[PDB]
C-alpha cells in the first residue's frame, strides 16, 4: 500500500542574488518507487534536473535527490512538483530561501 | 569508532514489461560503495567510491555472477509471493532486502542482519539470534516454515558471523584515510518578523557529515518541544547535511533563548543565540 | 562481499 512523499526544497550553500547555486528537492518516505520529479522556474519545467539513484531507508520506504544549477533572482519563484500514486494529484512545494 | 556493512537489495514487478527490474546498494558505515542495476546496458556490480578500485577483475566477476544469483532468486520469490498472497496478474509489486553486520569499535561482531519485506511490508526477518525467524503475516509463515525445514538461518548465521566480517575488516583498511572523518557542522541563527510582537529565530546547522544531529533551543533553562518547528535532515549534494529548528518569541526579549547543537564531530555541545 | 540467498520464499 501507499505511503505518500515529503518534500523540501531547498539550496545548497547559503543563497545570494545573482550567485550560482545548486537547487535541491528532497523527496522522501514513499512507496512505491515509481514517481515523477519535475523542478519548476515560475511555474515551467527546468529542462536538465540531475536524479539520483533510488535508494531506500530501514523502515522500507524510498527516497530520491533531485537537483539543478539555478541563480537565485529577487524576482524569480522555484519550485519542485512530485507526481506519485499515493496522491490523486501533483504536490508542489515552492522555495523558501530562508526555510 | 563503530562500523558496519549493508547490502539493499530491491526487485520491482510491473505489469507489462516481461522481468522484473533488480538493484543492490552496499554501504559501509551508511556510505555507498558498490552498486548493481539490471536495467544497466551493462548490468554488473560498479564500484562507488574512489577506495573500491583496488579490487581484481576476479572480484568483480564473482560479485557480478552472485548480483545474477540474486536477481533470479527475487524473480523467483515475487513469483511465489504472487500466488502467497492471492493476488493477480497485472499489478506492481515490490521485494526488498535488508543484510549485513555491525561491528563495535573492537571490530568484532555485534550484530547481524537479514530482513525482508513485501510491497514495503515487513514479510520475514532472521532473529538477532540468527537461528529464529520472524514472520507476522499468515502468507509469511509458508516461508518460515520452508526455510526452518531447510536450514536457511545456518546459511545466513555463516555469512553474516564470517565473510560479512571479514570483508568489512578488509574494506576498513582499504579506506582508512577516507571514511575516518566526521565534518562537525557549523551553526547560525537568523531572525524572522511575524506577527507583532512576536519573531521567529531559527537556529541552522550546516556543512555536516553524518547525518545524525540534534538542535535544542531553550528559554533560559529548559528546553522547548512545543512549538518548535523544525525540518528533517537533508542531504546538501555535496555529501554534507543540513538542518534547522525555530521557536517563535517575543520580539526584544529574544536574547533569553538559546540554540545548542549536538553533533558526533563536535568536542562538545555549541551554543548559540541571535546575534544583531 | 554480498550474501546470496539459500532457498526462495
Amino acid at each position: 500500500i501507499q505511503k505518500t512523499p515529503q518534500i523540501q526544497v531547498y539550496s545548497r550553500h547559503p543563497p545570494e542574488n545573482g550567485k550560482p547555486n545548486i537547487l535541491n528537492c528532497y523527496v522522501t518516505q514513499f512507496h512505491p518507487p515509481h514517481i515523477e520529479i519535475q523542478m519548476l522556474k515560475n511555474g515551467k519545467k527546468i529542462p536538465k534536473v540531475e536524479m539520483s539513484d533510488m535508494s531506500f531507508s530501514k523502515d522500507w520506504s524510498f527516497y530520491i535527490l533531485a537537483h539543478t544549477e539555478f541563480t537565485p533572482t529577487e524576482t524569480d519563484t522555484y519550485a519542485c512538483r512530485v507526481k506519485h500514486d499515493s496522491m490523486a494529484e501533483p504536490k508542489t512545494v515552492y522555495w523558501d530561501r530562508d526555510m | 569508532g563503530p562500523h558496519s556493512m549493508r547490502y539493499f537489495e530491491t526487485a520491482v514487478s510491473r505489469p507489462g514489461l516481461e522481468e522484473p527490474r533488480y538493484i543492490s546498494v552496499g554501504y559501509v558505515d551508511n556510505k555507498e560503495f558498490v552498486r548493481f542495476d539490471s536495467d544497466a546496458e551493462n548490468p554488473r556490480y560498479e564500484p562507488r567510491a574512489p577506495w573500491m578500485e583496488q579490487e581484481g577483475p576476479e572480484y568483480w566477476e564473482r560479485e557480478t555472477q552472485k548480483a545474477k544469483g540474486q536477481e533470479q532468486w527475487f524473480r523467483v520469490s515475487l513469483r511465489n509471493l504472487l500466488g502467497y498472497y492471492n493476488q493477480s496478474a497485472g499489478g506492481s509489486h515490490t521485494l526488498q532486502q535488508m543484510s549485513g553486520c555491525d561491528l563495535g569499535s573492537d571490530w568484532r561482531l555485534l550484530r547481524g542482519y537479514l530482513q525482508f519485506a513485501y510491497e514495503g511490508r515487513d514479510y520475514i526477518a532472521l532473529n538477532e539470534d540468527l537461528k529464529t525467524w520472524t514472520a507476522a503475516d499468515m502468507a509469511a509463515q509458508i516461508t518460515r516454515r520452508k526455510w526452518e525445514q531447510s536450514g536457511a538461518a545456518e546459511h545466513y548465521k555463516a555469512y553474516l558471523e564470517g565473510e560479512c566480517v571479514e570483508w568489512l575488516h578488509r574494506y576498513l583498511k582499504n579506506g582508512n584515510a577516507t571514511l575516518l572523518r566526521t565534518d562537525s557542522p557549523k551553526a547560525h541563527v537568523t531572525h524572522h518578523p511575524r506577527s507583532k510582537g512576536e519573531v521567529t529565530l531559527r537556529c541552522w546547522a550546516l556543512g555536516f557529515y553524518p547525518a545524525d544531529i540534534t538542535l535544542t533551543w531553550q528559554l533560559n533553562g529548559e528546553e522547548l518541544t512545543q512549538d518548535m518547528e523544525l525540518v528533517e535532515t537533508r542531504p546538501a549534494g555535496d555529501g554534507t547535511f543540513q538542518k534547522w529548528a525555530s521557536v517563535v518569541v517575543p520580539l526584544g526579549k529574544e536574547q533569553n533563548y538559546t540554540c545548542r547543537v549536538y553533533h558526533e564531530g563536535l568536542p562538545e555541545p555549541l551554543t548559540l543565540r541571535w546575534e544583531p | 562481499k554480498a550474501v546470496f540467498n539459500f532457498a526462495t520464499m
